[PDB]
C-alpha cells in the first residue's frame, strides 16, 4: 500500500458537525481503508472514546502524552508505519481535490509535497509547483537571506504572503527515518519544512513540491477562524 | 476500475483512429490515493510518461523495467494459482493503463514481450521468492546487456567510422548518439556537430549541452535551416527509436524529411538503434500507427497576439504534432547495430537471429 | 530638393532597419510613388543621365537590404519603360516625360489589380476534396485559397515556420472562412507528403533561371513533392520577377538574429555554439511545376522570355 | 510629443586603464565601428528625434569623431547636440545640467555613450505613458533589463544585479548589486507595503 | 429559352464541379422541332456531338465550323445594329448549347476565339453579304490551311524521323497519326504500326482499319499489353487533343500513362499536334477541367454476368470513365509541329508566335 | 487492380472499423474488378469504378496501393493480373506504397528469365471479337493475362506471418524450398 494517512491532534469538534469527521471522510472517499489517527491528551484525554464512536470502516486510535509535538507524534508511530506518511490536523476542511498533492509526489518522486490556500514568506520557484524557501520573522534576527546557489540555479523565484498551510504533507520513508535518528524536532511543521529547504539547496538531491489552490481554506486552532466553520460546512458540504 | 480518457481538441480526419490526449487532463482524478488496482509504481511511471518527463526511448524502458522490478518485488500469489498465467493476467490492465497514459515505444513493447516470454518460461514447481529473484536477476541482465554492452559496441563500430575533420549532423534527442559523439571526442576524433531541432518539444538543447559540457565546437540550426548546411554536412547520424521488417526507420517526425533532403544533398544517412528495438510489425506511413500529443503546444508568444490560444472557437481548424514517422528503406544507408553495421535490409534479419533460431 | 532627399533616405534607412511596409505590393506602389516623385523633381536633356541617375539610387537601394528584390527589379522596369519609350520616340522633353507618367500610372493599375487577376485565375487549379499545402504567410495564396473556397470544398494544410511561426496568421484567417484547414510544423512535411495531392506555395523572389528564394522549408517541401511527383503551384505577381542568377552575387540569404531560433536564456553554452537562422530558401527551377501571375500560367521553362518582355540585359547588375 | 535623450559621453569609471587615457572609452571601436556610432545608430533606430551629447574628458576627440559621422548631417533624421564643460564629473551633474539649462520636454531616454542594443523600446515607453497619466505623474523611471541565464559570459561578477519587483504592475522594489556578497538583504517593508505578489529577479 | 440538362448517375466526389450527363436523354426534350432559339445546323452539330458521332477533335472542330459556315449564310442583319456585336451577342447561346451537349475540345474554344476575333475585326464600311462572304472565305481558308497545310507538314517533318524496319506505337483514333502512318507507308518506309485501344470507346479499331486499307501490318493489343509490347517498341506516336502552356499534353486518357510505361522502357514519345489546338490555360492534372461520359458505358458482355446493371441501386457505388488527361511535361520528348520539331518547352512560345506579336 | 478474394476480404473487414475508399480498376482483357467492386459496394467501402487507362490519370491522389498477385518469384519480383506493372510504375512515380496481399503457396523458386515460359497468352476474342471483318487476317492480336513486376517498385509484402520486404522474400524462399528442388 502506497500511504499510511496519519491524522493529527494537537491543541475539538466545536462547531455544527464534529471537526474529526471531515478529515476522515475526506480519507475514506478516495481510498485509505485504514487510517491511522492520533488522540489528542494536551487538553483533555478523553477524546478518543469520541473518536471511536462514528461509522467508518476502520479507524486506528491510539492514546498519546500531554506534553508532545508532531514531531513527536511521528516517531511515536515509527515501528508501525512501513511505507509513506501522507500527514493530516483535525481543524482542517478542505474543498480542494486531494489529487494533485498527490500528482505531484507521484510525477517528480519528492521528498515532500504539501499544499496551501490562500506571516509566513514563501518562495516557489516559477513553474509554480517547486519551492525553494519558506521563512517568517519568529525566528529571524535579519529582514531575509537567500542562498546564492538558488539563485544560480533558479534565476526567478516567486514569494507569497499571504498562503497559510493547510498542513496536509506527503512524507516519504528516509525523511521519517532521519526524523527518527534526530530527536532535536518537536514541532514537525518548522523542522521538516526548513531542514529540508536548506538541504535541498546543495545533482543528486530531493525534491520539495507544492500546491498552491484557489477553491477553499483550512481553519485554524483559535476562535479566529471558528467563524466561517459553519459557513463553509454549510455550502461545502452537501456535495460530499 | 480504470475508465477511458476524455479526448481533447477536434481530431483530424486522417487521425480519427489514433488518440489524442492532453498533458492538463490526467487519469488519476477518478483513481484511489492508495492505487488498489493499478501499482503505485505503475501510476508512478504513467504519471511520469503522461507529463513529457521521460521522452527518450532507452529512458522509457529503462524505467518501465525499474517500474516491473518494483511490482515483482511488491508481488504475492494467491492460494490455487500459478504465477506464469496470473502475472501476465494481472500485467495486462497495467500496460493497459500506461498505453492509455500514452503511446507506448516500441521498446516498450519489446520489453513486454520479453517479459512475457520469461514469464511463461517459469516452471510451477519452483517457488515464489526464488522465481522472483531469478525474473528480478533476468531483467536485470536483460537491461544491463541490451543497454550497456550495445551502446558500447555501436560506440566502437562508430568509432572506426568517424574520421578526422568530419562534420556530423544530428537531430533530435537520443542517449546513443550524443554517447557515440562524447567517446568519439574523447578517443582522438576532431570533429564538430551541426544540431537540428524542431517545434514544439525543443529537445536539441538537450544534446546541444551534452555536446558543449563534452567540449565538442557544435552548431544549432532548425530543420527548415537543415538544407542550408547539407551542402556543407558530410555525415548525417541520427537516432532511431524502432527499425521496421521492411527497414524503414521510426523516429521523431523529422527523419526521413531530413533523409530525403540529405540523399538531396548526397550526405549519407546513419541511424543508430539497437537490436531490442526492432519490430514485427510494420507500417509504410505516419498515419496508421502513430501518437498525437497535445494540440496546445503548437502555439507560441511572438509578441502580443498568440493565435492560437483560442483555436478551439474555429470549427474549421485543426492541429496536429506528429510524433513518429516512418522512412523510406531506399534513403537510410547505415544501421549500426552491436552486430555490426548492416543496412536496412537486415532489420528483421537479426530478428531471425534474436527469436532463439 | 529637401523633400525629395529625405523622403528617398527614409526609404532607404527603412528598408536598412526593417520590413517597411509590411508586403510586398505596398513597397511596390511605395516605389513607384518615390520614382514618379524622383522624374518629377529632377532636370534632364538626354534620357541617359536619368538612367544613370535611377541606377546610381537604385544601386543604394539595392545596397540597402539585398534580400528585398521588389524595389531592384521595379528600377529595372522603370529603366526598361526609359528605354522603350526613348526607342519609339528617337526613330522630346515634356511629351517623353508626361508618357513616362503614363507608363507609370499603366503599371501602377497593373500593379493594385495583381491579385483579384490571380483569384479570377484561381478557380481552374482548384477541384472539390482537394489537399493543398501551404508553407509561410502571403496575402496572394490567402486570396487564392479564400477565393477557390467561394465555390469548391477542399482542405488546405498551412505549415509554421520554425524560426517565427508566420503561418498561425494564415491559419487563423482561413478557419474564419471554412476551409477545414490542418496546422502542423514542417518537421513532418514528408510525413503528410504521402497525402498531399498538390503544393501551392508563395514565393519572395523569382530568379532568372526559373528558381525562386522564398521563406525558409520551402525548399524541402520542393524536394518531397519532386519525390511524391505531385506538382507546385508559386502564386506570384509579376514585380516579384528578377534577373539575378542564384549562384552569382553573393549576399543571397538574409540572415537574422539567432534569438528566434535560440533564446538568450539558455546558458554558457552560446558562446561555444554557431546559430545561423537564414529565413529565405532556394529552390532550383527543376523542382518547380507552373507559376501562376496575374497574367496566367506559365512554365519554369519560359520565364527567361518574360525576363525579355520586362527587362534589358545591361541593366542586370545596375 | 518628440522624443529626446541625454546621452552621457563619458562614463567617470576608472576602468580602461591605461587604455582611455589616449583616447576615450567611447571611441573604442568593437569591429571598424565606435561605440558612439553604435549609440547613435541605436537612438535613431528607435526613434529619438533629439539627443543630447554630454562629453567631458578627452572632448574635443568626441568632438572631432562624431561631427564627421552620418548624425550630424543635414540628411539624418536625428539632431545631435553637443554639450560640453570642464565642470561636471558624474551623471548627476549632468541631470542636473539638464534641469539648469531646462533642456529636457517629456520623457527623454538616459542612455550611456558605450551601449550596445537594438531594443524597440517603444512598447515600455507606451506603458511608461500609460502610467504616468494613469498615476497622473507619480511613475518616474522605467528601467529596461533583459532575459538572460546567472551562468551568462556576458554579465560577470562586477555587473550582476539582483531585484526584487511587483510581478503584476511591474515595479521595481529592490535593487541591489552581487559585488563581493554572497548573501543578499531584502527588507520586509516591501513585503508588508505591497501584498499584491513579488518576485525576485 | 434553353434548360440545362439533368446530372446523371452518382458523381464522384473529386469531379463535384464537373458535369455528368448520359447519352440516353438530351435537351432537345424540351426544346422547339423548328429551331428558333438555336440554329437548326447548331442543334444538328450539338444531336450528333452528344450521341458521339464526332468524337474526334479535328473533325469536331471541322464540323462545328461547318455549322457556323451555316450560321453565317443563314444569318440576317436587324436594324438599328452592328453585325460584329449581334453577331457575338448571338453565338455565345450556340456555344453554351454546345457545351451542355458536350464539354467543348480546346480546338472549339480556339476555334471559338479565333472567330470572334475575325467577327469583330469588320469595317462597318462593308455591306452584309460582302461580310458573310468575306467571313466565309476566312473560315474556309483558316480550316484549309490549318488542317490540311499543317497535317502535309508534319507528316513530312515524321517521314525524316521514322526509319526502316522501326515498330512504332500508337494509342487511339485521331487523323493526323493514320495520316501520317498512311504517307509513310507510301512513301517508301517499311515498318509495322502496334495499336494500344482502351475501354469503352474501342476508336482505336478505326484507325486499325487505317493501317490495313493502306497495307501496313499492324498489332492490336490493348493498354496492359502495352507492358509487353514495348521492350518491342522502338518509338512512340501519339496523337496530342489539346497542349498547354506549361509544356503539358490534354490527350486521350492513356496516353501520359502509356508516355510513362514508355520512358520507362526508354522509348521516347512523339506527340502530333497543330498550333490551333494550343492553350494558354494550363492544368497539371486531370480533376480540375475534364470531360465526363456515361456511368453506363463501362459494363460490358462476359457470358451473362453484367455485375454494373444496377449500379444506381448500391447508394455507395461510384462509377467514372474519364476521357482526357494531362502528360507532365518531363515524359514528352516530341511535338512535331508544322514550325518543325519542337520540345513541349516551346509550346506557349510558338504561341507567341501565333498571337501575330 | 484485378479480383482477389484476400483483397476484397482485407477491405471489406477493414471496412468494420474505419471509413475509407477503395478504387477497383478493372482489368481489359477479363474485367473481373465489376464482381470486386460490387462485392465490396455490399459492405459500404465507397467504391470508385474506374479503367485501366486512367491510373496515373488518378495516381495524383490515391495514397496506397493494396494489390493481389497469382505468383510470388524468388527476388521478389512477382506475377500477377495484367497491367499492374504500370501501376507498380506510377505507384513508384508517385512514391506510394504498394502493398502485396499475398499467401505462401504463391512463393514460387521460378526465375523471371527461365526459357520465355512467363505470360500466360489466352484466345485474342476478348480483345478483338471474331465479328471485326477481313482485318483480322492481316493484323496480330495478343493477350498476356499476366504481367511481371520487379521487387524496386514494391513496398511490402502481407503474408499470413506478417509483413516482409521484398529484400526478404530469399530467406522465405530458403526456408519453404530447397535448391536441389528447383528444377523439379
Ligand atoms: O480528409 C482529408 C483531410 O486531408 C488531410 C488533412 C490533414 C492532414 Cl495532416 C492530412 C490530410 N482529405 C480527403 C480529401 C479527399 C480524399 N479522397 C476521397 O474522398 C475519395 O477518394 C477518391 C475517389 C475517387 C477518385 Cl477517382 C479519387 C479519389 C480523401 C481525404
Amino acid at each position: 500500500m502506497e500511504f499510511q494517512a496519519v491524522v493529527m491532534a494537537v491543541g475539538l469538534p466545536v462547531g455544527n458537525k464534529p471537526l474529526i469527521w471531515y478529515p476522515l471522510n475526506l480519507l475514506e472517499r478516495v481510498g485509505f481503508e485504514e487510517v491511522i489517527v492520533v488522540t489528542t491528551r494536551d487538553v483533555q484525554k478523553a477524546l478518543c472514546a469520541e473518536f471511536k464512536m462514528k461509522m467508518k470502516p476502520d479507524i486506528v486510535c491510539i492514546p498519546d502524552d500531554a506534553d508532545m509535538g508532531t514531531a513527536d507524534s511521528l516517531r511515536y508511530i515509527y515501528p508501525k508505519l512501513k511505507t509513506d506518511v501522507l500527514v493530516l490536523s483535525c481543524d482542517l476542511i478542505t474543498d480542494v481535490a486531494l489529487h494533485e498533492v498527490v500528482d505531484l509526489f507521484r510525477a517528480y518522486d519528492a521528498s515532500l509535497a504539501m499544499l496551501m490556500r490562500k506571516r509566513d514568506f514563501i518562495g516557489v520557484d516559477s513553474t509554480g509547483k517547486r519551492l525553494l524557501f519558506m521563512a517568517n520573522e519568529a525566528d529571524l534576527d535579519e529582514e531575509l537571506v537567500i542562498k546564492g546557489s538558488i539563485l544560480q540555479k533558479h534565476p526567478r523565484i516567486r514569494f507569497h504572503t499571504g498562503l497559510v498551510d493547510a498542513h496536509l504533507y506527503c512524507l516519504k520513508k528516509y525523511i521519517v527515518d532521519f526524523l527518527m535518528e534526530n530527536g532535536s524536532i518537536t514541532s514537525i511543521r518548522s523542522e521538516l519544512i526548513p531542514y529540508l529547504v536548506r538541504k535541498q539547496f546543495s545533482l543528486k538531491s530531493l525534491d520539495i513540491y507544492s500546491f498552491i489552490k484557489e477553491a477553499n481554506t483550512l481553519n485554524l486552532a483559535p476562535y479566529d477562524a471558528c467563524w466561517n466553520a459553519c459557513r463553509g460546512d454549510r455550502w461545502e458540504d452537501l456535495s460530499r | 476500475q480504470v475508465p477511458t480518457r476524455k479526448d481533447y481538441g477536434s481530431k483530424v480526419s486522417l487521425f480519427s483512429h489514433l488518440p489524442q490526449y492532453s498533458r492538463q487532463n490526467s487519469l488519476t482524478q477518478f483513481m484511489s490515493i492508495p492505487s488498489s488496482v493499478i501499482h503505485p509504481a505503475m501510476v508512478r511511471l504513467g504519471l511520469q510518461y503522461s507529463q513529457g518527463l521521460v521522452s527518450g526511448s532507452n529512458a522509457r524502458c529503462i524505467a518501465l523495467l525499474r517500474a516491473l522490478q518494483q511490482v515483482i518485488q511488491d508481488y504475492t500469489t494467491p492460494p490455487n494459482e500459478e504465477l506464469s498465467r496470473d502475472l501476465v493476467n494481472k500485467l495486462k490492465p497495467y500496460m493497459s493503463f500506461l498505453t492509455q497514459c500514452r503511446p507506448l515505444s516500441a521498446s516498450m513493447h519489446n520489453a513486454i514481450k520479453f517479459l512475457n516470454k520469461e514469464i511463461t518460461s517459469v516452471g510451477s514447481s519452483k517457488r515464489e521468492e526464488e522465481a522472483k529473484s531469478e525474473l528480478r536477476a533476468a531483467i536485470d541482465r536483460y537491461v544491463q546487456e541490451k543497454i550497456v554492452l550495445a551502446a558500447q559496441a555501436i560506440s566502437r563500430f562508430a568509432y572506426q567510422k568517424i574520421s578526422n575533420g568530419d562534420v556530423i549532423l544530428v537531430y533530435g534527442c537520443s542517449s546513443l548518439v550524443s554517447r557515440i559523439l562524447q567517446e568519439a571526442w574523447t578517443e582522438g576524433r576532431r570533429f564538430r556537430v551541426v544540431v537540428v531541432d524542431s517545434r514544439p518539444w525543443l529537445e536539441g538543447r538537450h544534446t546541444l549541452r551534452s555536446l558543449v559540457h563534452a567540449g565538442v565546437p557544435a552548431s544549432y540550426l532548425l530543420i527548415p535551416a537543415a538544407s542550408y548546411v547539407l551542402p556543407e554536412v558530410s555525415k548525417v547520424l541520427l537516432g532511431a527509436h524502432a527499425l521496421l521488417a521492411n527497414g524503414s526507420v521510426m523516429s521523431r517526425v523529422g527523419t526521413a524529411q531530413l533523409a530525403l533532403v540529405a540523399r538531396a544533398h548526397n550526405v549519407p544517412v546513419l541511424v543508430c538503434c539497437e537490436t531490442y528495438k526492432f519490430c514485427e510489425r510494420v507500417q509504410t506511413d505516419a498515419f496508421v500507427s502513430n501518437e498525437l500529443d497535445d494540440p496546445d503546444d503548437l502555439q507560441c508568444k511572438r509578441g502580443e497576439h498568440v493565435a492560437l490560444a483560442n483555436w478551439q472557437n474555429h470549427a474549421s481548424l485543426r492541429l496536429l504534432n506528429l510524433v513518429y514517422d516512418v522512412t523510406p528503406p531506399e534513403l537510410v544507408d547505415l544501421v549500426i547495430t552491436e552486430l555490426g553495421m548492416i543496412p536496412c535490409s537486415s532489420v528483421p534479419v537479426v530478428l531471425r537471429v534474436k527469436s532463439s533460431d | 530638393g529637401s523633400e525629395l532627399s529625405e523622403r528617398i533616405e527614409s526609404f532607404v534607412e527603412t528598408l536598412k532597419r526593417g520590413g517597411g511596409p509590411r508586403s510586398s505590393e505596398e513597397m511596390a506602389r511605395e516605389t513607384l510613388g518615390l520614382l514618379r516623385q524622383i522624374i518629377t523633381d529632377h532636370r534632364w536633356s538626354n534620357a541617359g543621365e536619368l538612367m544613370e541617375l535611377i541606377r546610381r539610387e537604385g544601386r543604394r537601394m539595392t545596397a540597402a537590404q539585398p534580400s528585398e528584390t521588389t524595389v531592384g527589379n521595379m528600377v529595372r522596369r522603370v529603366l526598361k519603360i526609359i528605354r522603350e519609350e526613348y526607342g519609339r520616340l528617337h526613330g522630346h522633353y515634356a511629351q517623353l516625360q508626361s508618357n513616362i507618367i503614363e507608363a507609370i500610372n499603366e503599371l501602377l493599375v497593373e500593379l493594385e489589380g495583381t491579385m483579384e487577376n490571380i483569384a479570377a485565375q484561381a478557380l481552374e487549379h482548384i477541384h472539390s476534396n482537394e489537399v493543398i499545402m501551404t508553407i509561410g504567410f502571403s496575402r496572394t495564396v490567402e486570396a487564392f485559397l479564400k477565393e477557390a473556397a467561394r465555390k469548391r470544398k477542399f482542405h488546405v494544410i498551412v505549415a509554421e515556420c520554425a524560426p517565427f511561426c508566420q503561418g498561425h496568421e494564415m491559419a487563423v484567417n482561413l478557419s474564419k472562412a471554412g476551409i477545414e484547414t490542418t496546422v502542423m510544423t514542417d518537421a513532418a512535411i514528408f510525413a503528410v507528403m504521402s497525402r498531399v495531392n498538390k503544393v501551392i506555395i508563395g514565393t519572395k523572389t523569382i530568379l532568372a533561371n526559373g528558381a525562386l528564394r522564398a521563406v525558409t522549408g520551402t525548399h524541402t517541401l520542393a524536394l518531397a513533392a519532386k519525390h511524391h511527383s505531385t506538382p507546385l503551384i508559386v502564386c506570384a505577381p509579376m514585380f516579384k520577377l528578377s534577373p539575378q542568377f542564384p549562384n552569382e552575387e553573393d549576399s543571397f540569404h538574409k540572415f537574422v538574429a539567432p534569438e528566434e531560433v535560440l533564446p538568450f536564456t539558455e546558458g554558457d553554452i552560446l558562446e561555444k555554439v554557431s546559430v545561423h537562422c537564414p529565413v529565405f530558401d532556394y529552390v532550383p527551377p527543376e523542382l518547380i511545376t507552373l507559376f501562376i501571375s496575374n497574367i496566367g500560367g506559365n512554365a519554369p521553362s519560359y520565364i527567361y522570355r518574360l525576363m525579355s518582355e520586362l527587362y534589358h540585359p545591361d541593366d542586370h547588375v545596375l | 510629443p518628440p522624443l529626446q535623450a541625454v546621452l552621457v559621453a563619458d562614463s567617470f569609471d576608472r576602468r580602461f586603464f591605461p587604455i582611455s587615457k589616449d583616447q576615450p572609452r567611447v571611441l573604442l571601436p568593437l569591429a571598424n565601428v565606435a561605440l558612439i556610432d553604435y549609440t547613435l545608430e541605436f537612438l535613431t533606430a528607435t526613434g529619438v528625434q533629439e539627443t543630447f551629447v554630454f562629453c567631458c574628458w578627452k572632448a574635443a576627440q568626441i568632438k572631432e569623431h562624431l561631427l564627421k559621422s552620418k548624425w550630424c548631417r543635414p540628411t539624418s533624421l536625428n539632431v545631435v547636440r553637443i554639450i560640453t564643460s570642464e565642470l561636471y564629473r558624474s551623471l548627476g551633474d549632468v541631470l542636473r545640467d539638464v534641469d539648469a539649462k531646462a533642456l529636457v520636454r517629456s520623457d527623454f531616454l538616459l542612455v550611456y555613450g558605450d551601449v550596445i542594443s537594438n531594443i524597440n523600446i517603444t512598447r515600455a515607453l507606451e506603458e511608461h505613458r500609460l502610467r504616468r497619466k494613469l498615476e497622473k505623474n507619480v511613475s518616474v523611471m522605467t528601467m529596461i533589463f533583459k532575459e538572460s541565464s546567472p551562468s551568462h559570459p556576458t554579465r560577470c561578477h562586477e555587473d550582476n544585479v539582483v531585484v526584487a519587483v511587483d510581478s503584476t504592475t511591474n515595479r521595481v522594489l529592490h535593487f541591489q548589486k552581487t559585488q563581493g556578497l554572497r548573501r543578499f538583504a531584502f527588507p520586509l517593508s516591501l513585503f508588508q507595503g505591497s501584498s499584491d505578489g513579488v518576485e525576485v529577479r
